[PDB]
């Protein structure tokens, strides 16, 4: 059924799954138009499927020519993630392809499982956790590509760097979540947390810095701090 | 006018005769119904008193055999016979109506409930939905379960509907995903209309047999039938006009017969105020949406 609490640990476990969020398929800004009017143009998007085990990032960008011409642009949005993932999965061979794929959003279900009646075996899950991968467009590196991008294009990446080689994936998915929550409750804050030593760099190949073990644990606790600061910012504790 | 006699009434049992019905006391002298148009089918329905559990009865046909009922005190029903013998069917009959021990099929003459609520079911049909070809009237009771129902348990007891299932590879063609989901005109037109109805007609049909079985047996299977056929044409942008005004009539009598106790348990909220406020039809079922709001607005 749906994902949560109870059963967090099945993310880690040796099934092939994914992870659908479509949060920034579809952007847009909203501007005056000449006559007073309002109007969108929109942008550059980007499907965030992710295997939450390896960090293996399928990052599937939208362009904003596939909306030309289009109606109902929120309603298409959901069916052409749901489109990209099915042919996403029957790109992989078989032994790759994901025996679970668990959308961030209830209203991905029913696209994806239409776009999904091949493989009947693959089941289409929601989650009730909150998670934060729409702050994945503030990653740089991530948010620099998508809006280069001048056509359709997937790029892969590793979310977790090489941070596998020293911890596990819980560690890991559990250190990425809270990064991208710090990213989506204060941006700034958390990229001047990111980078505010120069001593530390981001690899070629990396899309975050070089921190070790003790400095992820610094970065860590500042990040919670920054979450925990936000918090009482908000709602005024 | 048509009859079907009765040996006898050995267990008191409410007995259905299409949409009337009437109380027969155990061991009462009933010797059967009489004076049953000619030109319908017609459904003669039981509970019994002592357990209301298994609704049950007979959809039959009386231009189709001579038909009578006897009650098998093993298998503890009324079971609908056929006499080939005409002769004695005469003499059967003949008797009882003398006597009269019979109870008149009571249609009053502006009365076309029946006649709206069967105008496209033909016994042929049913006996494809109901797989028992040894006889030519067929069993139906509440608890048979339907072919879609089995795939999510006994095969010769079930309910053969045509399986509707809109999140199905039948329903969606590739390419088509969002399309022809969000807009179910080519399953209703090209898969299920052209290619496995013929017609509308054979589609109306066994909508509305779905709905008698519904409402006469509590059949559950039959009402999630009723209401995927309904879905499926309010569902569809492109319907064809003629389709969609006898649609109206059709639910308008379901509606307007409908005990209006059942309404809770036979009407599916979702479905109707969907296709009634929401969907490509929901200002072309002029008639059903006014009887619906008049008597079921709690639903709406
Ligand atoms: C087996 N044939 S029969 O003669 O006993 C027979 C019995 C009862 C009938 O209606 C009550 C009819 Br009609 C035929």
């Amino acid at each position: 059924g749906a994902m949560n609490s109870s059963n967090y640990a099945e993310l880690f476990n040796n099934d092939i799954k994914l992870f659908v969020d479509d949060t920034n398929v579809y952007r847009v800004t909203v501007h005056k138009t000449f006559e007073g009017n309002v109007a969108t143009k929109a942008i550059n998007g980007c499907i965030f499927t992710l295997n939450p085990k390896t960090g293996h990032l399928f990052l599937k960008i939208i362009h904003t020519s596939v909306w030309a011409g289009q109606k109902r642009l929120s309603q298409l949005a959901k069916w052409k993630t749901a489109e990209e993932v099915s042919a996403l999965v029957r790109s992989l061979p078989k032994e790759e392809q994901p025996k679970q794929i668990i959308v961030t959003r209830k209203a991905m279900l029913d696209p994806l499982e239409v776009h999904m009646l091949d493989f009947p075996n693959i089941a289409i899950r929601p989650t009730e956790l909150r998670l934060p991968f729409s702050a994945a467009m503030s990653i740089d590196k991530l948010s620099d590509v998508v809006m280069k991008a001048t056509e359709p294009q997937m790029v892969l990446f590793n979310i977790y760097d090489d941070w596998l080689d020293r911890i596990s994936s819980y560690t890991a998915f559990s250190r990425l979540t809270l990064l991208l929550r710090a990213l989506k409750t204060n941006e700034e804050s958390a990229k001047m947390i990111l980078l505010s030593d120069p001593t530390i760099t981001i690899k070629s190949y990396h899309l975050w810095p070089s921190f070790t073990d003790e400095q992820w644990i610094t970065i860590e606790s500042q990040m919670r701090d920054l979450i925990l600061t936000e918090y009482g910012r908000k709602y005024n504790v | 006018m048509n009859t079907v006699p009765f040996t006898s009434a050995p267990i008191e049992v409410t007995i259905g005769i299409d949409q009337y019905s009437f109380n027969v006391k155990e061991n009462q002298p009933f010797h059967g119904i009489k004076d049953i148009p000619i030109g319908h089918v017609h459904v003669i329905h039981f509970q019994h008193a002592d357990n209301s559990s298994m609704r049950y009865g007979y959809w039959f046909d009386c231009r189709m055999g001579n038909f009578y009922i006897q009650y098998d005190p093993k298998d503890g029903l009324y079971k609908m016979m056929e006499e080939r013998d005409g002769a004695k069917f005469e003499n059967i009959v003949h008797n009882f109506k003398e006597r009269q021990m019979m109870v008149s099929y009571p249609k009053i003459d502006e009365d076309d409930t029946w006649y709206n609520l069967t105008e496209f079911v033909q016994m042929d049909k049913i006996r494809k939905i109901v797989r028992k070809d040894e006889n030519q009237f067929s069993y139906v009771d509440s608890s048979m379960t339907t072919v879609q129902e089995n795939e999510l348990s006994d095969p010769a007891h079930s309910l053969n509907y045509t399986v509707i299932n809109f999140k199905s590879r039948e329903a969606i063609r590739p390419g088509h995903e969002m399309e022809d989901f969000l807009d179910k005109s080519y399953y209703l037109n090209t898969v299920m209309l052209q290619g496995i109805f013929k017609n509308s007609s054979n589609y109306f049909g066994e909508l509305q047999f779905a709905f008698l079985n519904a409402m006469f047996f509590g059949n559950y299977g039959s009402s999630l039938q009723w209401h995927a056929m309904i879905e499926l044409i309010c569902s569809s942008a492109t319907v064809p006009k003629h389709m969609l005004d006898k649609l109206d009539e059709i639910l308008y009598y379901q509606i307007k017969t409908l005990p209006e106790q059942y309404s809770d348990i036979l009407l599916n909220e979702r479905v109707w105020n969907i296709c009634l406020y929401s969907s490509f039809q929901k200002n072309s079922l002029h008639n059903t949406e006014k009887i619906m709001e008049n008597k079921y607005p709690e639903l709406l």
